[PDB]
RNA sequence: GAAACUGCGAAUGGCUCAUUAAAUCAGUUAUGGUUCCUUUGGUCGCUCGACUUGGAUAACUGUGGUAAUUCUAGAGCUAAUACAUGCCGACGGGCGCUGACCCCCUUCGCGGGGGGGAUGCGUGCAUUUAUCAGUGGUGACUCUAGAUAACCUCGGGCCGAUCGCACGCCCGGCGGCGACGACCCAUUCGAACGUCUGCCCUAUCAACUUUCGAUGGUAGUCGCCGUGCCUACCAUGGUGACCACGGGUGACGGGGAAUCAGGGUUCGAUUCCGGAGAGGGAGCCUGAGAAACGGCUACCACAUCCAAGGAAGGCAGCAGGCGC
């Protein structure tokens, strides 16, 4: 039960952190956008 | 000038000793919308119960005195001044409640008759359950 | 005292009750248990009282001792456990299922629902905790710890949970434009659409909720539970959908049903 | 050897106490001479002296060396056990069986 | 028995209080365990909520953390110096949290010549017989001699820590309550602390 | 299925109002300053090092002492989820240091660049201390996680020598559903200590408090934690005509009760919430919870039975009796 429900989350959270970072790079496309419109 | 008690007198977050090759200083934001203020940041006391610079959490109440006294060591008497209503006779009566205060060493120059903003923190002493936050000096006192 | 007390007495207990002040001197204490003891309704209370199987309290226990009813899909053979907001009663033999839910007025409804609704339940978060190896834990408002949540769950969402399983299915995220019950103070079983939320640090945080008919009541946060997304409930909601018509709309609704009716 | 007795009033004889004359102790659990009602009890108990003196009602002896003539009263007869040994391994130490 | 309570003593003003209930358990007291330097004993007391309590009556070792480069060892505590809040504390020589004692420097030289292939104590002259020693300030392969050559490079410890060391007893203030834990942990004095402690206890001698 | 050992309950309920005048109590808030039986939901091969062990006791048989009581000593036997001691498994390796030894390239070469790497030590949660960095949350942490160096109380933290119905699955092998237990976390029932405001009459009570703590400061001791709670050394403070300090109360406080045009006056021991007490004071045992009295230990007052040595007491529980 540890083992798969570890194994889940880490899929989970991997796609969620993907989410955020292609909102990171959503950061760094704001950056760019913000100095050079 | 600091260290004038038998123990030795540090903030006890940060280490000071440090292999190498000014002190920092430890201070927090206070909540509330509340200025850490400038001697807190830059100066060299040592007091526990400095809520910017010391071990003390403000939570619960927060009210305002004016300074009578500040003869006892790094505390103050404020007082209260407030109307009770009587129903019988449709009319007021004045009535005060001086408490006992903890001020910083940080609020350097405060005089009596000063709007003392104090906040409620953990009992710091027998009579003593508040700390003053902010400092309002009285009407004036330019010159 | 000089430890926990044991006894209620009649009088003293929660009122949504509706108990009378004639038949005995106490109450039945509720069992610790998922929810608070003046926001709970005992298993004895539901049973005897509102559906009426029971007569007595030798009825109740004889009922519930042969394993019969089971609540949150898990059976309970305890006669003062405290059934609250948010339950799926599930008494196997007869075919019902009840979930209790606040009424328009203060009280919990006999709220019958369909073996397919009765196999989830509606969750609000209270805290999210780190655990002792960066393992997230949930702790719902009925006492029940679940850990590697949703990354993106936060401390006033409500989730859906799977009644056997108990595990997440879905949340409704806590902002403006959601279905939220009142589940505390005087607009108790309230359903109205959230308007404003107003941060009072130090304070408790009081929500502006809009009712289905621009009837507008507001609420400190700790009494709220989001129920839906946009318009939409997530579960079935009582006769009246927690509206609470005026007493001079009430009168008009009872004398007006009894004049048709005769 | 001398088990103990009772004095001329009922006393029991208390062991480790050191005396021929009569003293009141206070007799908690894991003392004898006394039982407790409730759990987590102690009395105030008077117990006689462990040391044998002319004032005594009883004395409790117990045969150490059997001696050379056969006393009418204790050694004629043999007792029975009333019980036999219940846990599996005391009765495998008796009856010094192996494991199979 | 000891009552510790507020309600027994006068007001903020100097009015008496009259008592309106008689002595409660949790309002409780027990006598101060006034730990001596010993061989180990440790009584045990059941507290409120049934946890245990431990009473160190002796103790002569205790777990110090040496801290400028992150060196700890459990150390020999050998006798008490000077105390902050009372002076008979130290004729009588109890441990309390933050007491200044003398501890073994041995497991700190040990750590410190085996780490930076230096010798410490050791004054100058002093032949090193036993050569096993020898071993581990020489004999070296050749990569891990550029590992000791940049790590000995900041091997430079303070001169009022190397005279400690030279006579065999570092002080070190106790950082953990003798009397509840039944412990001896502390913190091995260092620059501004040791300098103002050296002065305190001069002044004390004079 | 008697008895008896074990676990649990006996801290709730019931009775009374003697104390008690910023005390109790009521409304409002705080624990980011704590403890928590039980209930409920989590955790319970995360630790690299036995097909079931140990020796007593009760009931029971037997022999007794005392004028005496829920008093008990001695003998012989026998159980455990009582009391103790302790494995194997998972387990094959990871992970941080330690580092023998080895191949490769740039410089003729020293030198310079990494790759592996025998061996030894260490490891998990909890406990205590010191140092370093910055997964999630708050108005605010010296928070919750993560890293490192150690420690581990022998009056001992955990890491199942326990019980019941089911009975199975292939060459002696071979799994569900429950009860009980257990460190830690949350939850519930709470308790405890603080915040702001509020009480009857009295000046024939005007000054009060303080080196035997009165108000603060630093360091500890004790405590479940915050604090003069208590020590040591400093400082000279704190309260008062806005009535402190003292005294009286035929005073337990409140929800409330009778009276009332409107104001108001008087009452509230009394069935619900809170407090206090078990003849008067003090001390403690066991337990998650008591300074417990239908528990124990004394001392004052009263008092029962005595074969004269000793022994047992506590109705402001329900009845009931004297006294008033």
């Amino acid at each position: 039960k540890n083992k798969e429900e570890a194994a889940e989350y880490a899929k989970l959270l991997a796609k969620r952190m993907k989410e955020a970072k292609e909102k990171r790079q959503e950061q760094i496309a704001k950056r760019r956008r913000l100095s050079s419109l | 000038d600091i260290q004038t008690e038998r123990a030795y007198q540090k903030q006890p977050t940060i280490f000071q000793n440090k292999k190498r090759v000014k002190l920092p200083r430890y201070y927090k934001n206070i909540g509330l919308g509340f200025k850490t203020p400038k001697e807190a940041i830059e100066g060299t006391y040592i007091d526990k119960k400095c809520p910017f610079t010391g071990n003390v959490s403000i939570r619960g109440r927060i009210l305002s005195g004016v300074v009578t006294k500040m003869k006892m060591q790094r505390t103050i008497v404020i007082r209260r001044d407030y109307l009770h209503y009587i129903r019988k006779y449709n009319r007021f009566e004045k009535r005060h409640k001086n408490m006992s205060v903890h001020l910083s060493p940080c609020f350097r120059d405060v005089q009596i008759g000063d709007i003392v903003t104090v906040g409620e923190c953990r009992p710091l002493s027998k009579t003593v359950r508040f700390n003053v936050l902010k400092v309002t000096k009285a009407a004036g006192t330019k010159k | 005292a000089r430890g926990p007390k044991k006894h209620l007495k009649r009088v003293a207990a929660p009122k949504h009750w509706m108990l009378d002040k004639l038949t005995g001197v106490f109450a039945p204490r509720p069992s610790t248990g998922p929810h608070k003891l003046r926001e709970c309704l005992p298993l004895i209370i539901f049973l005897r009282n509102k559906l009426k199987y029971a007569l007595t309290g030798d009825e109740v226990k004889k009922i519930c001792m042969q394993r019969f009813i089971k609540i949150d899909g898990k059976v309970r053979a305890d006669i003062t456990y405290p059934a609250g907001f948010m339950d799926v009663i599930s008494i196997d033999k007869t075919g019902e299922n009840f979930r209790l839910i606040y009424d328009t007025k203060g009280r919990f409804a006999v709220h019958r629902i369909t073996p397919e609704e009765a196999k989830y339940k509606l969750c609000k978060v209270r805290k999210i905790f780190v655990g002792t190896k960066g393992i997230p834990h949930l702790v719902t408002h009925d006492a029940r710890t679940i850990r590697y949540p949703d990354p993106l769950i936060k401390v006033n969402d409500t989730i859906q949970i799977d009644l056997e399983t108990g595990k997440i299915t879905d949340f409704i995220k806590f902002d403006t434009g959601n279905l939220c019950m009142v589940t505390g103070g005087a607009n108790l079983g309230r359903i109205g659409v959230i308007t404003n939320r107003e941060r009072h640090p130090g304070s408790f945080d009081v929500v502006h909720v809009k009712d289905a008919n621009g009837n507008s009541f507001a609420t400190r946060l700790s009494n709220i539970f989001v129920i839906g997304k946009g318009n939409k409930p997530w579960i079935s909601l009582p006769r009246g959908k927690g509206i609470r018509l005026t007493i001079a709309e009430e009168r008009d609704k009872r004398l007006a049903a009894k004049q048709s009716s005769g | 050897r001398i088990s103990g007795g009772n004095d001329k009033q009922g006393f029991p004889m208390k062991q480790g106490v050191l005396t021929h004359g009569r003293v009141r102790l206070l007799l908690s659990k894991g003392h004898s001479c006394y039982r407790p009602r409730r759990t987590g009890e102690r009395k105030r108990k008077s117990v006689r002296g462990c040391i044998v003196d002319a004032n005594l009602s009883v004395l409790n002896l117990v045969i150490v060396k059997k001696g050379e003539k056969d006393i009418p009263g204790l050694t004629d007869t043999t007792v029975p056990r009333r019980l036999g040994p219940k846990r599996a391994s005391r009765i495998r130490k008796l009856f010094n069986l192996s494991k199979e | 028995g000891i009552s510790r309570d507020n309600w027994h003593k006068r007001r903020k003003t100097g009015g008496k209080r009259k008592p309106y209930h008689k002595k409660r358990k949790y309002e409780l007291g027990r006598p101060a365990a006034n730990t001596k330097i010993g061989p180990r004993r440790i009584h045990t007391v059941r507290v409120r909520g049934g946890n245990k309590k431990y009473r160190a009556l002796r103790l002569d070792v205790g777990n110090f953390s040496w801290g400028s480069e992150c060196c700890t060892r459990k150390t020999r505590i050998i006798d008490v110096v000077y105390n902050a809040s009372n002076n008979e504390l130290v004729r009588t020589k109890t441990l309390v949290k933050n007491c200044i004692v003398l501890i073994d420097s041995t497991p700190y030289r040990q750590w410190y010549e085996s780490h930076y292939a230096l010798p410490l104590g050791r004054k100058k002259g002093a032949k090193l017989t036993p050569e096993e020693e020898e071993i581990l300030n020489k004999k070296r392969s050749k990569k891990i001699q550029k590992k000791y050559d940049e790590r000995k490079k900041n091997a430079k410890i303070s001169s009022l820590l190397e005279e400690q060391f030279q006579q065999g007893k570092l002080l070190a203030c106790i950082a953990s309550r003798p009397g509840q834990c039944g412990r001896a942990d502390g913190y091995v004095l260092e620059g501004k602390e040791l300098e103002f402690y050296l002065r305190k206890i001069k002044a004390r001698k004079g």
